[PDB]
């Protein structure tokens, strides 16, 4: 009989079945901030047009003429955020309307909604946050570290409070592609440039505490091979005990001399953490412990864009092909298979406990 | 200049 | 820096 996995796939669509050209699946045109939405530029005609994909009502999307050279969808609410160099504007759909508008000083390179009101901003010397309330113009965070001068831009996340703030690019250098990250302390003022490929903030709540942690999670492709490290940022909520760092390999067969990690997404109803490689390999970890539960290989079209998967507590990804696909726990089989195929009790039954699963009943 | 047409 | 010890 087959093995039971202890993630379960999912394919929601096929872009292509909805007449998206697959010259237009990739990172700067097709974007998902969410998982509630799925925004395609593309031209047809001489007219540059959006392609609106509402992923309750996947089969009816909605095409609209723009001039922008990027097109972000709030992660809640049919608000789009449009930019053409300096120029942003911000459009309530069903309204009609134009929300909010501001012309940067400097072109605005990369930008992602990092909150249900916010939108962050990367020039290349600054970062700044822009929240849709009241009059609220952009502010600036931090400039940029000169580690990632001339990289290509990947990502920019912070955690739940907005406190911590991490900036990811990469370049290639010596024939590999390597990750440059600028975390930021808003409550210090102070960076520190950290190699890093893929990561994600997380609240943890350790046994015994009274509050939850704030954890960093990031892992990197380094000269020395595949790390993931997990660490709780700034001093403990006062009460709590520290949560202890955590340092653990990520593995590349030696037929994916070229791999690294490309997206990180973390379950907190789980507490795991998903990992993907630019090649198409998902890799599960325990966050408490770091404890590699599951490594498998998609496939081999690179997934360009994630989002958390807020259904299954997930990750959901587009690949090049135009392939929406899902990745969760599979709560049936998790613990099972932690006791069985990897021969983890000890493991198998925090996780049972922690996260209020069943199966630990037997080992 | 609206950067979309709706 | 100084803002993590890894």
């Amino acid at each position: 009989m087959a093995q039971i996995l202890p993630i379960r796939f999912q394919e929601h669509l096929q872009l292509q079945n909805l007449g998206i050209n697959p010259a237009n699946i990739g990172f700067s045109t097709l974007t998902m901030e969410s998982d509630k939405f799925i925004c395609i530029r593309e031209k047809v005609g001489e007219q540059a047009q959006v392609v609106i994909i509402d992923m309750n009502d996947p089969s009816n999307p909605i095409r609209r003429p723009i001039s922008a050279d990027s097109a972000i969808m709030n992660p809640a609410s049919k608000v789009i955020a449009l930019k053409a160099g300096k120029t942003l504007q911000i459009f309530n759909i069903e309204m009609k309307s134009k929300m909010k508008a501001h012309t940067m000083t400097d072109d605005v390179t990369f930008w992602k909604w990092i909150s249900l009101n916010t939108v962050a901003l990367v020039t290349d010397n600054a970062v700044y946050h822009w929240s849709m309330e009241g009059e609220s113009q952009p502010v600036k965070m931090f400039d940029r570290h000169s580690s990632l001068a001339g990289c290509q831009i990947i990502n920019y996340r912070t955690d739940a409070k907005q406190k911590w703030l991490l900036l990811t690019g990469i370049s290639a250098q010596q024939n590999r592609v390597v990750g440059a990250m600028q975390l930021y302390s808003v409550d210090r003022k102070v960076s520190q440039p950290i190699e890093g490929h893929a990561a994600s903030f997380a609240q943890f709540k350790m046994e015994g505490n009274a509050e939850e942690s704030t954890l960093f999670c990031f892992a990197v492709r380094g000269q020395a091979g595949g790390k993931l490290h997990i660490i709780e940022v700034g001093t403990p909520p006062t009460g709590n005990q520290p949560f202890p760092k955590k340092a653990v390999d990520v593995f590349f067969p030696p037929e994916a001399q070229n791999d690294f990690p490309v997206a990180m997404q973390i379950s907190e109803k789980h507490d795991v953490v998903f990992l993907i490689t630019k090649y198409g390999y998902i890799h599960l970890y325990d966050l408490e412990t770091g404890t590699c539960i599951y490594m498998n290989r998609i496939s081999g079209e690179t997934i360009f864009v994630t989002a958390p998967h807020e259904a299954t507590a997930g990750i959901i990804g587009v690949n090049r092909k135009g392939q929406v696909l899902s990745v969760c726990v599979e709560e049936e089989n998790i613990i099972p298979y932690i006791t069985n195929v990897l021969q983890n009790p000890d493991l198998a039954l925090r996780m049972a406990v922690r996260n209020n699963l069943a199966g630990a009943e037997e080992l | 200049d609206q950067l979309i047409d709706l």
